[PDB]
């Protein structure tokens, strides 16, 4: 509630009538001044603080507050006077020195006081961007003597902060103002400037400088001209990409038009036989042009300028043209890896993006690419594409797209194994960006395939261990690849659920996932802040002095990822982690990797079981006010699903005991679950036991054990076939195609021979003895190494 | 089982009295103890580590 | 904070209007006439304690560089141990120390451990 002027005045009058002395009235004046300021009564606030200052002349807070009142009135000189007096009384107020410098520069840059206050501020805040701006303003007023000092200041600030876009732009403008166009070009060509390619003002400035240089040198056949034309096409492509992401449709059309004209101008200089670096870049930039054209069409559909249905087939042709551009053939020229590896990384990024978008746009239609080629891969289709992108602004002859040959397009559907290779290439350019990783993870999730997160994380974080022995630690230095994998699995799942809940009213022709430039943020700002903190800490890219703050962010949310006390996770996230880790771990041929993934899978199942008990009791699960992963009530575990998840947890425990080499404990555990997945694991155990006994000269006892193992295997395989015959829906729960179960059953029948088909001993009548002792699945607490050497591990991974 | 506080201290003080410089040897004996304390404490427990250096 | 102080009981103005900084204390300690305090103020641990109080890690790294330059063999083993573990402590906290000096302290301590 804002106090009214009348309430404040009644309070002041009562507080003044109760005061015994004029001095005591004035001592309350600072409180009255603050109340009048909260009421926006600045004149009464000034009178009240001035009456306080006349009794308490040595109070810095009163002089500061009086300076703030004069600043709000625009009386800068009186404000500066009051702030100087506050700073004299208390010199610890470093912020006030900066504010005095700002106010003096705003009033009169030619004031000799300005240099003194800016230099005094510079000593208090070394490398402040605001102090750089005040020094720039001062030196810009001093003509030629100011120019040399401004150049030295810019070089010093670029040495402290090489990635500052504003300081880099100012250096270029300072070269241009002195007609030093060659140095502006040399500065734009510096390899350290690749980090600035994410900024639209920088890329637009680079484009401007290179166009002006190429215009100034028209007629000179220099090798430098081909290099600058190469970097101009790259910078134009970046401007298109950034405009597609950060600007409207109309600015994106104008950016693509300028890129079209740039490609057309270079086309005459690129004969198809020249293996020149410019020719390689031109064909690479042709692929990017079509990828961006397809993205612009989908952007026009997203802005409701055109219907999705009309732009899906034209956009799919553009992604097809982009996908089919051949990768630059790397000759490994021993000695300068920095230039040619970058075009190969761009080619991988284009092919990954375009290939996933072709699969998204097809909606699983088998002949979709063929229908598009027949309809649009002709001169009439080109003329339609040109009209959609540029309307009547460009003719077929004045356009790169209109003059390009699109008739030679292959009917090539993107292969998933090739796309997985292209995705690994694309990760190098995005440097572990969470939006890129989440987008790829969603593409694989829409294909019902697990994303190859392990390969991606090993490439981004090559020094991080796969697992930690200290899951109870929340120390940031204890992070493992499995903590990052479960983080990405939950981000992808939460992004998928968020896209579904937003899509329940969307056009059936709308792509399930949009292209990265036009795709909304797939994750929360907290997920961003955690990932960027982890990335910055592990890659040692953290700013000096920020590392303590980054560690605190990591430490807080690492407790959630490890499902420590009060983790606040939704059960559906723990189920998805356990399933994802089970599938990944089971697919690995490495014993140590299988054990780590199964160990972590079992950890999340053990954390989920007490939450399933709460769901069975119909108790609500605690939701955090700000959760790392949003709760989606459409995925809340139903009481009917609790048993199937308890059985899945028991299977995962038995699989871990199997991977640990406790084969007997695993058999007993699988026999207890009585499910098709448990019978399949039992059949595999007994088959492997039979293959271990199969040596070409068995004793009669080993021959009986071999036959018993095969009979047990036949028994469990038959139970799977009998259950499948009763309920064909079980094929979705089986780890393998039902055909593989039949092939294994028929191989086991061939090995048993025809002579035993008529004697089934009652397979289940004789193990009704051992009562209830809760099998404690104990992980070993760390007891000191006592080496007893007498059991060679019997389990070689054949 | 049962009671260390007076005999071990007398033996260690008597061993250091046989060294040519008991001050340098006291310093040297702490090198493994400092490293051990550093390795036992996670990077989240940095103040428990300093308390252990003070105790050493 | 208290509007009703009676002016009749003046403590000295010098004590009431004192502009205290952490630096001004150590400048006054350098200006002392007490020979013992001036000798103790040059001891390596009191120099470390001063810079720890001031929160000036960069100035502490300059002293460490000077001490290593004035003769690596004159540094006592406990002091090199202490310097090494203090740098490991700063690194664990994410404090920016001069990497060149940190490497030189570590190299000098490793050479001592070898000897």
């Amino acid at each position: 509630m804002r106090r009214s002027k009348a309430e404040i005045q009644r309070y002041v009058e009562n507080a003044q009538n109760s005061a015994s002395s004029p001095r005591e009235k004035s001592m309350k004046g600072f409180l009255f001044a603050r109340l009048y300021y909260e009421a926006k009564e600045y004149e009464l606030a000034k009178r009240s603080v001035s009456s306080y200052i006349s009794v308490q002349e040595r109070d810095p807070k009163a002089h500061r507050f009086l300076g703030q009142l004069f600043e709000i009135e625009g009386n800068v000189e009186k404000a500066v006077g009051c702030y100087k007096r506050s700073l004299e009384l208390n010199p610890t107020q470093k912020d006030l020195t900066l504010r005095i410098a700002e106010l003096i520069c705003t009033l009169n840059i030619k004031d000799g006081r300005a240099e003194y206050w800016v230099e005094r501020a510079s000593k208090l805040f070394p490398g402040s961007p605001e102090i750089y701006r005040l020094k720039e303003q001062l030196l810009s007023s001093q003509g030629e003597a100011g120019w040399n000092q401004l150049f030295d200041l810019i070089q010093a600030e670029l040495f402290a902060r090489p990635n500052d876009v504003y300081v880099n732009l100012k250096l270029v403008d300072l070269f241009l103002s002195n007609q030093r166009l060659e140095e502006a070009v040399l500065h734009c060509l510096k390899p350290e400037r690749r980090a600035l390619r994410t900024d639209i003002e920088w890329c637009s400035c680079v484009v401007r400088v290179f166009k002006e240089y190429l215009a100034s040198k028209q007629g000179q056949k220099n090798t430098n001209m081909r290099m600058i034309t190469k970097e101009l096409l790259l910078a134009q492509c970046d401007v298109v990409f950034l405009t597609l992401s950060k600007k409207d449709v109309q600015k994106s059309k104008e950016a693509l038009e300028r890129f079209d004209q740039a490609l057309l101008s270079v086309k005459q200089s690129v004969s198809g036989t020249d293996a020149s670096d410019l020719s390689v870049t031109f064909y690479e930039m042709r692929g990017h042009y079509y990828m961006h054209a397809g993205t612009l069409l989908l952007k026009m559909a997203q802005s409701c300028e055109v219907q999705w249905k009309a732009l899906i087939e034209p956009a799919a042709l553009c992604y097809l043209l982009a996908y089919q551009v051949p990768k630059p053939k790397s000759k490994p020229v021993k000695g300068d890896d920095n230039g040619q590896g970058f075009l190969e990384e761009l080619a991988f990024d284009r092919q990954s993006k375009s290939g996933h978008l072709l699969l998204t746009l097809s909606h699983g239609k088998q002949n979709f690419i063929s229908e598009i080629i027949e309809t649009f891969a002709n001169q009439c289709g080109q003329s339609i594409l040109l009209k959609f992108l540029f309307e009547d602004n460009l003719s077929m002859q004045d356009s790169f797209m209109g003059s390009d040959d699109i008739s030679y397009v292959e009917n090539r559907v993107p292969d998933l194994s090739e796309l997985s290779q292209h995705d690994n290439g694309s990760l190098r350019i995005h440097n572990g960006d969470l939006q890129h990783l989440t987008w790829l993870g969603l593409q694989w999730h829409f294909l019902s395939t697990l994303p190859p997160l392990r390969k991606w994380l090993k490439q981004i974080f090559p020094r991080v261990p796969q697992e930690t022995s200290r899951l109870e630690s929340n120390i940031p230095e204890s992070i493992c690849l499995l903590d990052l994998e479960v983080f990405l699995l939950a981000v992808v799942q939460t992004s998928y659920l968020q896209l579904q809940d937003n899509n329940t009213t969307a056009d059936p022709n709308r792509p399930r996932c949009l292209p990265l430039p036009i795709c909304k943020q797939l994750f929360t700002d907290r997920q961003r802040s955690w990932w960027d903190a982890v990335y910055s800490l592990i890659t040692k890219k953290a700013l000096p002095g920020t590392s303590a703050k980054l560690r605190s962010v990591i430490q807080h949310d690492l407790t959630t990822l490890r499902a420590q006390e009060k983790h606040g996770l939704q059960p559906a996230v723990l189920v998805n982690w356990a399933r994802g880790l089970h599938k990944t771990g089971y697919s690995l041929n490495s014993f140590y990797d299988q054990k780590e993934y199964m160990g972590r899978c079992v950890h999340y199942w053990k954390k989920l079981l007490p939450l399933l008990d709460l769901v069975k009791q119909k108790k609500s699960i605690p939701e955090p006010v700000d959760p790392l992963f949003k709760h989606f009530h459409n995925k809340d575990i139903k009481v009917s699903e609790v048993k199937d998840l308890e059985d899945e947890a028991c299977i995962a425990f038995a699989t871990l005991d199997l991977v640990d080499g406790k084969t007997e404990d695993a058999i007993i555990a699988f026999e207890s679950v009585k499910n098709v997945v448990a019978y399949w694991n039992l059949a595999l155990i007994y088959q492997r036991k039979a293959e271990e006994i199969e040596n070409d000269c068995l004793p009669a006892e080993e021959q009986e054990e071999f036959q018993e193992c095969l009979l047990k295997c036949k028994g469990f395989l038959k139970m799977i076939c009998d259950e499948y015959s009763a309920y064909p829906s079980i094929a979705t729960s089986l780890p393998v195609p039902v055909e593989t179960v039949f092939e294994m059953l028929d191989s086991v029948k061939q090995s048993l021979g025809e002579a035993m088909d008529d004697h089934s001993p009652a397979f289940m009548e004789n193990h009704s003895v051992l009562t209830t002792s809760a099998i404690k699945h104990s992980t070993p607490s760390p007891t000191k190494l006592t080496i007893s050497p007498s059991k060679s591990a019997r389990f070689s991974p054949k | 089982l049962d009671s260390p506080s007076f005999t071990e201290d007398i033996t260690l003080s008597a061993v250091m009295l046989q060294e040519e410089d008991p001050g340098e040897a006291a310093t040297m004996s702490m090198y493994p103890d400092f490293l051990k304390s550093f390795l036992e404490h996670p990077s989240s427990a940095v103040f428990e580590l300093i308390e252990q250096y003070e105790a050493t | 904070s208290i509007i009703s102080f009676n002016e009749a009981n003046e403590l000295p103005r010098e004590y009431l209007e004192a502009n205290w900084t952490l630096d001004s204390v150590f400048e006054e300690l350098q200006a002392t006439d007490k020979k013992r305090v001036l000798e103790e103020n040059r001891e390596h641990y009191h120099i470390i304690q001063k810079f720890v109080i001031l929160a000036d890690v960069d100035g502490l790294m300059d002293e460490f560089s000077e001490w290593l330059s004035n003769g690596k063999n004159l540094l006592l083993g406990h002091l090199l141990r202490f310097m090494t573990h203090l740098l490991l402590f700063f690194r664990t906290l994410g404090l920016q120390a001069k990497e060149e000096v940190s490497v030189e302290v570590l190299k000098t301590y490793i050479q001592r451990l070898i000897n």
